RNA sequence: AGGAGGUAAAAAUGUUCA
RNA sequence: GCUUGAGUCUCGUAGAGGGGGGUAGAAUUCCAGGUGUAGCGGUGAAAUGCGUAGAGAUCUGGAGGAAUACCGGUGGCGAAGGCGGCCCCCUGGACGAAGACUGACGCUCAGGUGCGAAAGCGUGGGGAGCAAACAGGAUUAGAUACCCUGGUAGUCCACGCCGUAAACGAUGUCGACUUGGAGGUUGUGCCCUUGAGGCGUGGCUUCCGGAGCUAACGCGUUAAGUCGACCGCCUGGGGAGUA
């Protein structure tokens, strides 16, 4: 949260911005409650990544590249 | 990646905030399972201890004072 | 409890009944009582003052302990009494040394329950100590508001105030009504609600029941004749003027708030 | 909720010993003991309506093993019920 | 019986005044047939946020094993005394005698 | 005048505008400066040119109090919050430490349900 | 390979039958 | 009479299961004061609104009500509805372990009783945020809509009522049997903990798929497969789940 390096930075490399917060939840609290909507897009979620993976398994055709 | 407990069989204690402080970040924040490959199970053992911690302010609710 | 009583009668339709199924039912206790002769609304020149009052039930003052000297000395709750005077009821209590006094009834209080006063008491309902040994939040009732002048705030059925802040030598409490007020440290107080809540839900039924009451009818500004009341006049139901009370002062909505001697202890005004 | 050295008592006053808990004489006074502590429980709170559905498959449980007694062995059944104060 | 590991903060300027608390509390309680298990004072440490201000608070660690109508004075106490400050008591899982 | 050392630049970049005020270490609001004062109505108000403009109105306006050196606490999101420290850094300040302080709610209140 | 920030104010209607 | 049905006792296990009473931090609004100064807010743009009576921004303190970030995951528990900060008290159920015990007490179940999201209703409180209705400003051919500024009931609490949802795996309940794979989650036994373990034995659960089945889609040991027991329900569309 309080980045400083003291001494030779010259520069930002707030890394932990992008890394921690600051973007995900401040702009999920923005508006929309839903109340059940998380629920859907919860499953939707890992529907995608679990249908990612069975083929990261299966990716094995040819493809001939 | 790595483990805990669940070999080296003992209990988390939400006094030990030597090794407490290892499980969240420095920002006052929980880390998830995903990351730390922590048992399931000893993760809640985790989660009630730090928020038990939290109350007895021997952790930050926010790094942020 | 509360009980709609079945409508065999006009009148008896919508009475609601406010029961309580263990108060004392034989007589009050004669020491603690003493005469309370009506007035009608009627002052010394005998003119009627304040108006709708008069008739009703004759009732038998009962002295009710509000000061609380009694201290260091444990009492205990003998039986719970009807008070016609009050809109509460009042608990007979009978100290260590002999001595019966009658405190208003708080509200989890049962006969048999413990209560004491003093700087020394605990945390109890019924208990009364100075509101300088009591946590902030707590809630209490009957509260003095100068030292060794009684209770005034806080006494009807039901009610209770609340500790904000103790800021040093001053309590700032937060009133019934919603108001803010600072009151000296060194006042005491009583802890917990006052009892017999229900009250509230008690309706009437009959408008003879206002008449023992002692509430007489109320006659509108509308129906009467322009030399009665401000209002008055009209052939055939005419309003067209403003709102005010029988003597011209503008009601519905004008402040009448002027002490200037007492605003210092007022924080929060009512709203 | 009846520990264990409150059912200890139940066990070996309806059964024969220490050992035979089983016995359905047995089971019927340990509801009944269950449903009797519950009552104060269910006195106030008035809403634990989860728990209740508890109570409730214990009473007609209650009920499932005293018609399974009078049907098998009348006598037994007539002793038992004057001994726990029930069956209106 | 039920085993409790009740924990206490307590004003910095009471700190001064905290061995008569940690007996007078331990009378009541052994009064009433509780046994106890540790007094692990972990003296005046710094804390990690303001809590009602004034940092680094005192803390006390008491773990008792007594039945629940002796801890209810107990909580009544910390409740009515401007000394302590955030006390928690959690259950039972065997009383320890250890970890600092 | 007074003269002051050491401040403190408070950036509250919210995803309209990106209003810069420069206090002192105590909180003391000495000079600000904002996007939709320097110009850039509508939708420019919301770019982070315009706040560099912002950063570089507030680097100044702030001359008579002198500070040496100070802190950065950007609030928000905001389409601006690291362009503006960089034009802030780039004036002549000296940057001792930037820090985060964006106000997020452990599900305090229910935000709008606005924007369909 | 792994997760996020950002990307459209307004545009109505179409006789029945083949 | 016996035991593989079903139930009980002993010891433990995980858990947003349910009820009651306290408590914590972040944040929003509001109130007072200090610093400070022309905007702030909003949007596709703009305006209403807020502001030179000095807002916004910022700092300190105080008052409140509601929801509980991270943990948190096609994880867990519950009959379903549904339930998550923490703490204590009262309390239900499921599951495993090695034995004993009772001895068909079992399954289903019209009528009946109970529980039953949200909205809504009655009584009394509370009221920050959000927000029907409503108002204004815009957009538009019109806009009593979408967008914006505000905003009442309501949303929250106690006690009663209503009894309805796409109350949905759209799949009634119980029991038996019928090739496998990959994971999660929660017990336990055995072997060397010889090192982030290995092989079995149960509960629950997610995804993929064979036989078979199906109109097809797909389901696929938690079956829509192969059978048995009982209950509910359907008989072309509309009229109408209305009179």
């Amino acid at each position: 949260i309080k980045v400083r390096e003291n001494e030779p930075f010259d520069v930002a490399l707030r890394r932990f911005k992008r890394s921690c917060e600051k973007a995900g939840v401040l702009a999920e609290v923005r508006r929309r409650e839903f109340y059940e909507k998380p629920t859907t897009e919860r499953k939707r979620a890992k529907a995608s990544a679990v249908k990612r993976h069975a083929k990261k398994l299966a990716r094995e055709n040819a493809r001939r590249t | 990646f790595c483990r805990f407990t669940a070999e080296g069989v003992q209990e988390i204690d939400y006094k030990d905030i030597a090794t407490l402080k290892n499980y969240i970040t420095e920002s006052g924040k929980i880390v998830p399972s995903r990351i730390t490959g922590t048992r399931a199970k000893y993760q809640r053992q985790l989660a009630r201890a730090i928020k038990r911690a939290r109350y007895l302010s021997l952790l930050p609710y926010t790094d942020r004072h | 409890a509360v009980v709609k009583c079945k409508p065999t009668s006009p009148g008896r339709r919508h009475v609601v009944k406010v029961v309580n199924p263990e108060l004392h039912k034989g007589k009050p206790f004669a020491p603690l009582l003493e005469k309370n002769s009506k007035s009608g609304g009627r002052n010394n020149n005998g003119r009627i003052t304040t108006r709708h009052i008069g008739g009703g039930h004759k009732q038998a003052y009962r002295i009710v302990d509000f000061k609380r000297n009694k201290d260091g000395i444990p009492a205990v709750v003998e039986r719970l009494e009807y008070d016609p005077n009050r809109s509460a009821n009042i608990a007979l209590v009978l100290y260590k040394d002999g001595e019966r006094r009658y405190i208003l009834a708080p509200k989890g209080l049962k006969a048999g329950d413990q209560i004491q006063s003093g700087v020394d008491a605990a945390i109890k309902p019924g208990n009364t100590l100075p509101m300088r040994n009591i946590p902030v939040g707590s809630t209490v009732h009957n509260v003095e508001m100068k030292p060794g002048k009684g209770g005034q705030l806080a006494r009807s059925a039901g009610t209770y105030v609340q500790i904000v802040a103790r800021d040093g030598a001053y309590v700032t409490l937060r009133l019934r009504s919603g108001e803010m007020r600072k009151v000296e440290a060194d006042c005491r107080a009583t802890l917990g609600e006052v009892g017999n809540a229900e009250h509230m839900l008690r309706v009437l039924g009959k408008a003879g029941a206002a008449r023992w009451r002692g509430v007489r009818p109320t006659v509108r500004g509308t129906a009467m004749n322009p030399v009665d009341h401000p209002h008055g006049g009209g052939e055939g139901r005419n309003f067209g003027k403003h709102p005010v009370t029988p003597w011209g002062v503008q009601t519905k909505g004008k402040k009448t708030r002027s002490n200037k001697r007492t605003d210092k202890f007022i924080v929060r005004r009512r709203s | 909720s009846l520990s264990t050295e409150a059912t200890a008592k139940i066990v070996s006053e309806f059964g024969r010993d220490a050992n035979d808990t089983g016995s359905t004489e047995v089971q019927v006074a340990l509801l009944t003991a269950q449903i009797n502590h519950l009552q104060g429980h269910f006195a106030e709170h008035k809403k634990d309506h989860h728990s209740r559905r508890g109570l409730l498959r214990m009473v007609s449980q209650r009920r499932k093993l005293l018609d399974y007694l009078k049907r098998k062995d009348v006598a037994r059944y007539t002793q038992l019920i004057e001994r726990l104060g029930l069956r209106r | 019986m039920r085993h409790y590991e009740i924990v206490f903060m307590v004003h910095p300027d009471q700190s001064e005044q905290v061995p008569g608390m940690i007996e007078r509390y331990t009378a009541a309680i052994t009064g009433a047939e509780g046994k106890i298990h540790r007094l692990e004072d972990w003296g005046r440490r710094q804390l990690a946020y303001p809590i009602n201000k004034l940092h680094k608070a005192h803390y006390v660690l008491m773990n008792v094993e007594a039945p629940q109508e002796v801890i209810d004075e107990l909580e009544t106490t910390f409740r009515f005394n401007d000394a302590v400050i955030r006390s928690m008591v959690m259950r039972t899982k065997h009383a320890v005698t250890e970890a600092s | 005048r007074k003269q002051v050392s050491d401040g403190v630049a408070h950036i509250h970049a919210s995803f309209n505008n990106t209003i810069v005020t420069i206090t002192d270490r105590q909180g003391n609001a000495l000079g600000w400066a904002t996007a939709g004062g320097s110009g850039f109505r509508g939708s420019r108000k919301s770019t982070p040119f315009a706040a560099q403009v912002a950063a570089e109105r507030c680097a100044d306006a702030v001359k008579e109090y002198g500070i040496k050196n100070l802190e950065v606490m950007v609030k928000g999101p905001g389409p601006g919050r690291e362009s503006t420290i960089r034009a802030l850094n780039a004036a002549g300040f000296r940057i001792t430490n930037i820090t985060d302080v964006t106000p997020i709610p452990h599900n305090g209140c229910r935000p709008p349900k606005k924007r369909r």
